[PDB]
């Protein structure tokens, strides 16, 4: 199908658009803009509904899907200071649609090269949760275990050595690697604890208790009245999980996210979001997978993707060994992180 | 019932505008009798 | 020139919600055709203010610079009165004209 | 001369106008324009200055419709630059509305009314919907006069009449007309004129739709 | 918020604020112009159900109303007697039209009558039988909407229906925000039993929030929702609400629901439910008994001495262990 706006109107996007393989329409959503608005139009993505058609500063817009589709992104965005809309694109997706293994590892690091770049001064914290729910399978961890190794020695590559976190839970969680430790920064110690878990604990206590898995990495970057610490309004959190999305002990965990970002000031002030110091990244496992409630827990940040589901587990080991031959061109140019030394030529 | 098409199946009408087809088209047909004509394949609205 | 629109397909039967015609635009050569299609249960609220043809002709009639429609009361109002002005070497010329518009 | 997509809109769309810049020959041509978009009060809301010129003499432009917003008679202004003494406009109206099934035609057998004329003045009522067919229902048909602006109803020609086959009749008896004014002289309704609504109410009770054939 | 104005330069202008909001104030713009009474009564016995509707009118204001248009919609499943309409529309003042008349039985499911006036004194009123040719078990309520030729806004709109009250939908209501209440009342009868094959499958599916054991300690009745306080014995899955033994929990369900229930002060209870059924701001919470909710009668001590209950205790003792020391599985 095409698109072809009106007399006066811009088209922006792909004017020419594919139905592929995998149930998505190729190339960026078509937009008919008059370009009256503070911010842009938000348009609409094959498949939603826009509700909101005043473009001005502090509006909003609604979106939702058709009937059986489940919405992957913001259901609400608001246009802010800047011309840019807080949020993400929708995209409706089915109970098939899932990801092709290169559509993953592709947006996955342009989403972590951003929050790497800014580090560049030793003062970034990555989280790593893993899910060993019966639901899974014994078969299903091991295979897990050798994807995780690979992502280690991707970060390192770029010069950064931050602190890493290892906590597999099921009922209870398990801490192994804290990052409090004074060896949670030396990236070669944490890949020698990884082989030295094993999982026959968790698999005597079978279940998916989310919550008190991530009240444990609250535990973590919470400090017991420490009183503001030096890298409180400077550091950059990571937190990469991978679930299924059947959660059924301990309540909902989006209660527990809620209380991590009131606790680094994000949404606390209206000219600082504080949006780039916590990003979220939600992989699903299997195909026993609700994408409403993996879609709640991931960030969403502008023109990125947090989301992502596929099957059979050995793809996704596929993905991160492709991740590791792209290249990706890290840009210093443009830089300015808000040092507190704020004298002209910084 | 088992009979009529399933409701399911049926995909209903949802396109209905008060003004459409706001368009610029230049006559750039060969002009016989000093008149140049334009065929223009154009899609309906749902609108009765 | 001249402008006519009507229905390229041969009439057939009144069209279904959904179908594709084909629409005949008949006009003069190099000419940009714009075009609008409005639904007719718009003009049952307000049919002021069409664009038409005769509407246009009513302006470009209102504001030509002959006033009386015929003659005049000399051979010097004969000309102001149907919009010239006349000047010759033997003296005879018209009057005066300081109002863009017509009297009264 | 200005075109407008429509001549009503409701709050929330967006206003579709072209421009058409012509010279004294009718014939298009390139200067500088200056736009307006008034208000009901007379004041102008949007100013833009475009330029016709490498365009064919159309200038495509738009106007987007806050949700809140005053009703009423809005105004669209233009001039030339050179020119700005010579101000052309044209109207268009904002109304909450929604869009009817059928159009009621008020039309009188004659498009007058003789005063010594017995019969009354008759007045045919046609309804039929937007696609060709025909309506049936029932109709409510009152006269009235007016002179000048201040006009004055006639309650006594209230008439019920059933609607069949998209057609209907309807006449003012001159006995109900004379009674209305008080007047025993029938030579001073000269001058004045007569205003005729209709409001037509489908069987089924879901639309119905209010005409007015004045003067 | 609060802001500043700075105005520098040289000139002479004209600041203006205006903030459009809507306004709390009374809800009394519907029956602006009229006053509609519908009240719906069954017939008596003669000798297929036959009920008689009730309609009452009367404008407001210093004179009688002019001739008025009455839109009268029937429930699904009823229709107008034939002969009652043709006494109507032959008397004073009123006409129904006489493509209603013979329309039979086959479809007359909306009415339109017209009357000439409508006094402002006192209720011009009438009245006609419906029967019932069409038994459905889901009555739709049917409406009455009375207004003038000239002016279609000022209207009014009643709905009538035998069993809710002047045909209003069930909707659960707490400070302005409404939810849908036209719905089941529990989840479902069951009686299958099978412990838990049938009873520890539907518990650990990813919807289940919480499931406790309480104990109804007062009853109240107002109004809108109905209040049923159960105190909390144990906690036997902790959802997402940290509470402890002896703390009371508030509960709230609808009144068309309150019959299915069949809930008694001083009794034990076995409950679980959603986490899209959580109806509560601060540390006050209010929980919704709605369609995903299961409701279990927990007979107590003595009770379970029965051999008519002696299947079933069997059946919840070995349920709360399970949670309690295992949890769910997968
Ligand atoms: C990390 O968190 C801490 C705690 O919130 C935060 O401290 C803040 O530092 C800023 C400076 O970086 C302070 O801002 C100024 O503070 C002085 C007093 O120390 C005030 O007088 C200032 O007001 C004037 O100056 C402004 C321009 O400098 C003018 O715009 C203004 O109108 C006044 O003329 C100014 O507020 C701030 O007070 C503290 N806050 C607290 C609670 O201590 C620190 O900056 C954070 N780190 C980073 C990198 O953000
Ligand atoms: C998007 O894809 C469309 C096709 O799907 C592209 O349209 C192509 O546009 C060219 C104009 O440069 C067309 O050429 C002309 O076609 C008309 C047909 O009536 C002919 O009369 C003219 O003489 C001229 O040859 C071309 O036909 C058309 N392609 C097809 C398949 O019809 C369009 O350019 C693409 N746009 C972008 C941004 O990718
Ligand atoms: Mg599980």
């Amino acid at each position: 199908i095409s698109f072809h706006c009106y007399d006066g109107y811009t088209l922006r996007g792909s004017a020419n658009r594919t139905c592929q393989v995998n149930g998505r329409w190729s190339g960026q959503t078509a937009i008919c803009d008059n370009g009256a608005g503070y911010c842009s139009n938000p348009g609409i993505p094959i498949g939603t509904r826009k509700v909101g058609s005043q473009y001005r500063l502090e509006d909003s817009v609604t979106y939702h899907c058709s009937r059986g589709l489940t919405l992957r992104g913001s259901q609400r965005r608001t246009c802010q200071e800047g011309g840019s809309w807080s949020g993400t694109e929708p995209s409706c997706q089915d109970s098939f649609m899932y990801d092709t293994p290169q559509e993953v590892a592709e947006a996955f690091l342009s989403s972590l090269t951003e929050t790497i770049e800014g580090v560049d001064a030793g003062s970034m914290n990555i989280y790593l949760v893993l899910d060993g729910s019966g639901s899974i399978g014994a078969s299903n961890f091991t295979g897990a275990k050798k994807c995780l190794v690979n992502l280690i020695e991707k970060v390192a590559s770029y010069g950064v050595k931050p602190r890493y976190g290892l906590v597999t839970y099921a009922t209870y969680p398990k801490i192994w690697v804290k990052v409090s430790e004074a060896d949670s920064s030396n990236a070669d110690w944490v890949t020698k604890q990884l082989n030295e878990i094993n999982y026959e604990d968790h698999k005597l206590k079978s279940g998916t208790n989310t919550k008190k898995a991530l009240q444990a990495v609250y535990s973590m970057m919470s400090w017991p009245d420490d009183v503001p610490p030096e890298g409180w309004n400077r550091t950059r959190h990571v937190i990469i999980l991978m679930t299924d999305g059947l959660h059924n002990m301990g309540g909902d965990p989006i209660t527990v996210i809620d209380e991590i970002r009131d606790l680094l000031y994000i949404g606390k002030d209206r000219k600082n979001p504080r949006e780039d110091y916590l990003d979220v990244y939600v992989f699903g496992v299997g195909p026993l997978v609700n994408q409403v409630n993996i879609n709640a827990l991931a960030s969403k940040k502008d023109n990125e993707q947090h989301v992502f589901k596929v099957k059979d587990m050995e793809n996704l080991e596929d993905v991160f060994y492709q991740m590791i031959d792209e290249s990706q061109s890290l840009s210093l140019c443009g830089m300015v992180w808000e040092h507190r030394k704020g004298t002209d030529y910084h | 019932d088992e009979d009529i098409i399933a409701e399911e199946n049926i995909v209903s009408r949802s396109e209905f505008p008060e003004s459409w087809l706001w368009n610029v088209e230049d006559l750039k047909e060969p002009p016989k009798n000093g008149i140049s004509t334009k065929l223009m394949n154009i899609f309906l609205k749902d609108s009765i | 020139g001249s402008l006519v629109v009507k229905s390229g397909q041969s009439e057939d039967r009144q069209p279904v919600p959904g179908q594709q015609m084909t629409l005949k635009i008949e006009g003069d050569h190099g000419a940009r055709v714009v075009l609008v299609a409005v639904d007719k249960g718009v003009f049952v609220l307000n049919k002021k203010n069409k664009l038409t043809q005769s509407k246009i002709w009513d302006v470009v009639e209102k504001a030509d610079i002959g006033c009386t429609p015929g003659s005049g009361k000399d051979y010097a109002g004969v000309f102001s009165d149907a919009g010239l002005t006349f000047t010759s070497s033997s003296g005879q010329q018209t009057a005066q004209r300081a109002e863009l518009q017509c009297p009264q | 001369f200005i075109q407008t997509d429509k001549t009503i809109y409701t709050p929330g769309s967006t206003v579709l106008y072209r421009i058409f810049t012509v010279n004294h020959k009718l014939l298009p041509v390139g200067r500088t324009v200056m736009v307006n978009i008034e208000n009901p009060e007379g004041i102008p809301v949007k100013q833009d200055s475009l330029s016709s010129q490498n365009q064919l003499g159309v200038l495509p432009l738009s106007w987007d419709i806050p949700e809140l917003v005053n009703m009423g008679q809005w105004k669209i202004r233009a001039y030339y630059e050179n020119s700005p003494q010579q101000v052309f406009s044209t109207e268009f109206e904002v109304k909450e509305y929604v869009l009817p099934s059928f159009e009621v035609i008020v039309e009188p057998t004659e498009k007058f009314y003789y005063i010594y004329n017995e019969k009354g003045l008759e007045v045919t009522i046609t309804a039929r919907f937007l696609y060709g067919k025909k309506v049936e229902g029932t109709a409510f048909v009152i006269f009235g006069i007016q002179d000048g602006e201040q006009r004055i109803s006639l309650p006594e020609s209230l008439k019920r009449i059933p609607i069949e086959d998209g057609s209907g009749e309807v006449v003012l008896s001159r006995k109900v007309l004379l009674d209305g004014v008080q007047n025993p002289r029938a030579e001073d309704l000269v001058g004045k004129s007569l205003y005729v609504s209709a409001t037509v109410i489908l069987h089924s009770g879901s639309d119905m739709v209010q005409a007015e054939r004045s003067g | 918020e609060g802001f500043t104005v700075t105005a520098e330069g040289k000139g002479q202008g004209t600041l203006s604020v205006v903030t459009m909001y809507h306004a709390k104030a009374k809800d009394q713009l519907t029956c602006n112009k009229f006053d509609l009474k519908v009240t719906i009564k069954p017939a008596p016995e003669t000798e297929k159900n036959t009920m008689i509707l009730e309609i009452c009118t009367r404008y407001r204001g210093d004179q009688d109303a002019t001739m008025s248009i009455l839109d009268i919609s029937m429930m699904t499943g009823f229709a107008p007697d034939t002969d009652d309409l043709k006494q109507l529309a032959n008397g004073v003042d009123r006409y129904i039209s006489k493509y209603e008349l013979d329309k039979a039985f086959s479809d007359r499911n909306t009415l339109i009558i017209y009357l000439d006036k409508v006094s402002h004194s006192e209720d011009d009123c009438l009245a006609f039988k419906v029967h019932q040719y069409f038994n459905v078990e889901l009555i739709q309520p049917g409406a009455v909407k009375v207004y003038a030729y000239y002016n279609l806004e000022e209207s009014c709109t009643r709905f009538y229906h035998p069993e809710k009250e002047d045909g209003k939908l069930n909707k659960l209501c707490r400070d302005e925000l409404c939810r849908c209440a036209e719905e089941n009342c529990f989840i479902q009868k069951s009686d299958d039993k099978v412990t838990l094959e049938e009873r520890l499958d539907k518990a650990c599916e990813p919807g289940v929030d919480y499931v406790y054991k309480t104990r109804l300690v007062k009853v109240q009745l107002s109004n809108d929702f109905d209040e049923y306080i159960m105190a909390i014995e144990q906690t036997i899955k902790s959802g997402s609400d940290e509470v402890q033994v002896g703390q009371q929990r508030t509960f709230i369900s609808p009144i068309k629901c309150r019959e299915a229930l069949k809930l008694e002060e001083k009794k034990h209870y076995l409950m679980w439910g959603l986490s899209s059924d959580f109806w509560g701001e601060k540390p006050n919470l209010s929980y919704i008994i709605g369609k995903d909710t299961w409701v279990e009668h927990w007979p107590e001590e003595d009770e379970c001495q029965d051999e008519e209950n002696q299947k079933q205790c069997q059946d919840l003792g070995a349920f709360t262990e399970s949670m309690v020391v295992f949890g769910c599985p997968n």
